[PDB]
């Protein structure tokens, strides 16, 4: 439900800010990973793996290739 | 030719997190051996190891970046900051100044690097698939990634160079770096040697050729160089810095100056892939080019000494020959004993040891010296630390593969 | 200062076991990547590679010791083999004449050395325990037993020294055997660059940073510098020697001489950890230092050129900027679409090629060559070898650090 | 049984001649390994592992230490 979707959201925050070292402050869903996040292409390609290991997901190639902002990871695990 | 000095040293080992602490220590005759406990060694034949406990990576790097870099690497990480601010190089920001960046340049040297995390990358490729190696694997386990790190963090970008020569890695990358000053390809280099592998492939690799001391009851008396009662060495973990600069240069800029390079001596053996060379045939060819180059009277010798049978042994043998007799031969002691025989990063610690010997007037021993070895019969300031002044010291190390080399220093 | 020649040369790769083969295969444009079958790639996301199909380690070694090689070293013995025997120095027993052999040394380069022995004792000791480590591991796997197993092969008792520079360890190797020599330390040195890491978690490392091609439908043009549909490099596997000598010990024994050592430059980014700094800047530096100290007017480049984005980009703004403007970059090809890129043993076995091209006015192609890249606009001698006669030739590697080196060689 | 024990015979010479690349003509039980078959400490401590590996056996450390000839080893193999 909506909570079921907060839940998740807070899931993936918590995930995007242990990798990156930032407050769950500002990982937002219009948060840019590499302008507004302070990552780089080691760093987005480390993160997807690990939400691939705390989401059970196993997210293709090619979807990973367009991620600009956490709202587009946010968005690919509510479809799961 | 150019002359070079040394104008800063950092050091962590299994007796200290700095120079200061880890030398009180050590010439104390402390001992930093402990029980593995960074990996379940309950059913390995050697559960010792000259471990640091006190370590914490998020003091030389931010959070996010300890899981890019090899434990090896966040300790070289620590050795050089002491190194470099101890110099008194840094700037503002704790970088080198940008118009003395392209001058200074890092050489490091390591063994083999990021064991562990070969092995555990290793391991999740086969129980998972190649999906499940890690991004940072690579760039955390290289050696070279030493300069890499340290590069990055200080803005260095002179030559950027990396010696991987098993046991004497961290005594090459002190002499790659003076030669590179020689030539005139930088005018600064910072020099550290770092290792870390205590994991069970790392023990399990050397115990499976019967290099490590079984005495696991007693591991403040299992490392004993020189001892008749020596079964193997220990492993030990840790990290050694060093500046170097141009003499000229860190006198206009008012340097401190621990010492002054003197000498260096590099061979191998072309005998046997681990036993040494009869005699120490290498060894005494290396030690014999840097006492021709440095000219000078050395007051004290660190041994490589790795409380095993042939180096002890065979070092022995071969500084009683290069000196001409035992009784030529100056105060040696290797300080194995207090933390352990770093491989890759021994060569790099003995220096900075031996330099502050020489600084102090204190001569650190050797422990665990109970029961003389004849074929041994060298003075190993046995168990206690000598006060005597010495004008130059010099260290040597030898690596697998038959690769020896000798570095002399002298006073300022 | 004192003067380097080359007087032999030896190399294998995945379209050659020695240097005429595989050069004549270079430059005819042929193309050594195929699927991988070394190890069981299906499941990989990467499944292509320059893989050696037809090499026999027990025509290079006694049977019984192929056990003790990894692969690279394996490797490293096929080429120095070819390369000593190459030079005349060898005696009836194939060994350094004794009164050669304290002043012969051996520069080994290699980015990690055994990684498949490394991944495999990891795997042995996980599932089965310490006791299934094979006792042979250790001194397979360390990059310096390059110049362990080669030094006892050959008699060579030499400085021993080995670089472990990541993508740039062979160029760094045959610098540091320059400087030895310039030193006065040695009067020749046996230099070997070698590396074979197609293995699970070498090839996994490698994909989980998306670095490497993913053409596996297609293994013969997924190598492509510089062209706008390159998308990662191909992994290659090879090893490269060269014998170096000062010049009148080399004239007063009759050797040959392939060319002449002309400069060398150094440098480090200080900028990432796997991607260059912006406009290819330590490059920049490093092929500036070489051609100042060089003097000569270079006719040819072998190019890093590994055929990700990033490199042949930031390569060919750094080319440009050092030769002032495209037109006056000279002819420019990587040889990585031919062979793969080889990592620490690229630069080893491009120093072959590249003199071997002076040698005999053929300049190799840089192949699948088909779609412009409009930032990358240099004369990549597209597709086929351009038969030009050149006085000096320039080789430049880079490595994960942002480590650089660079070489020139000149007619002699 | 006699012939058990021959066949076993057989397996540990084949062993020591592989592992030494020397012919089952000098793997005789009055055969020291570092004289008469060329070992070092190394492909000793490595030939004991197979051994235990092969016969899915495990030589004590102080019995490895003692073995000094392919009789001998063959014998401790033996008494199991
Ligand atoms: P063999 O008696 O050669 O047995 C192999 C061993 C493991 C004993 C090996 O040769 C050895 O321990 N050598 C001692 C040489 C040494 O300690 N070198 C310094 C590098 S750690
Ligand atoms: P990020 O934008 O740094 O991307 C990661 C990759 C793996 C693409 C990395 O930057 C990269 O390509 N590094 C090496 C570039 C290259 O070809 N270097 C030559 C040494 S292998």
């Amino acid at each position: 439900s909506m909570g079921y979707l907060m839940a998740l959201f807070e899931d993936i925050q918590a995930v995007i800010a242990e990798q990156l070292n930032v407050d769950a402050a500002q990982v937002t869903p219009e948060a840019e990973f590499v302008k507004d996040l302070g990552a780089d292409s080691l760093d987005v390609v480390e993160l997807i793996m690990a939400l691939e290991e705390k989401f059970g997901i196993e997210i293709p190639d090619e979807q990973a290739e367009k991620i600009v902002n956490v709202g587009d990871v946010v968005k690919y695990i509510e479809d799961n | 030719m150019r002359r070079i000095v040394v104008t800063g040293m950092g050091m962590i080992n299994s007796l200290g997190l700095n120079k200061e602490d880890s030398f009180l220590a050590i010439a104390k005759g402390e001992c930093g051996i402990k029980h593995i406990e960074s990996f379940d060694a309950s059913a390995f034949p050697v559960r010792i190891a000259g471990e640091i406990t006190d370590f914490d990576p998020t003091e030389v790097m931010n959070p996010k970046d300890v899981k890019k870099a090899g434990r090896f690497i966040q300790l070289a990480l620590k050795a050089t900051r002491e190194a470099m601010k101890d110099s008194g190089i840094l700037d503002a920001h704790n970088r080198c100044p940008e118009e003395l960046a392209n001058r200074m340049g890092v050489s490091s040297g390591s063994g083999i690097g990021g064991l562990g995390n070969i092995e555990a990358n290793s391991i999740f490729c086969f129980e998972k698939g190649p999906r499940k190696v890690n991004p940072f694997f690579i760039t955390s386990a290289l050696v070279n990634m030493i300069g890499g790190f340290t590069s990055i963090e200080f803005g260095i970008k002179g030559p950027n160079l990396s010696s991987v020569t098993a046991c004497a890695a961290g005594t090459h990358a002190i002499i790659e770096a003076v030669k590179t000053i020689l030539l005139n390809g930088a005018d600064r280099m910072l020099v550290v040697g770092a290792e870390s592998t205590i994991c069970p492939v790392g023990i399990g690799g050397f115990a499976s050729i019967k290099a490590l001391s079984t005495r696991n009851d007693e591991p403040k008396k299992a490392s004993r160089p020189f001892d008749k009662d020596r079964n193997g060495f220990v492993m030990g973990e840790g990290a050694g810095a060093l500046v170097l600069e141009e003499y000229e240069s860190a006198k206009k800029r008012g340097a401190k100056i621990y010492a002054e390079f003197a000498g260096y001596g590099e061979s191998g053996d072309a005998n046997h892939i681990t036993a040494p060379a009869p005699e120490g045939e290498g060894a005494f060819r290396a030690m014999k080019m840097a006492l021709e180059m440095a000219k000078v009277e050395v007051g004290y010798v660190n041994a490589h000494g790795t409380s095993t049978h042939y180096n002890d042994l065979y070092e022995s043998i071969a500084l009683k020959n290069v000196f001409g007799s035992k009784e030529k031969v100056p105060p040696v002691s290797s300080t194995a004993g207090q933390i352990g025989h770093c491989l890759g990063a021994a060569g790099a610690l003995e220096a900075v040891i031996s330099i502050m010997a020489m600084n102090q007037g204190i001569l650190p021993p050797t422990i665990n010296q109970e029961t003389p070895d004849p074929e041994c019969d060298l003075d190993y300031i046995p168990n206690a630390a000598r006060e005597k002044q010495v004008d130059a010291v010099m260290s040597n190390s030898f690596g697998f593969g038959g690769t020896n080399g000798v570095v002399i220093f002298k006073k300022a």
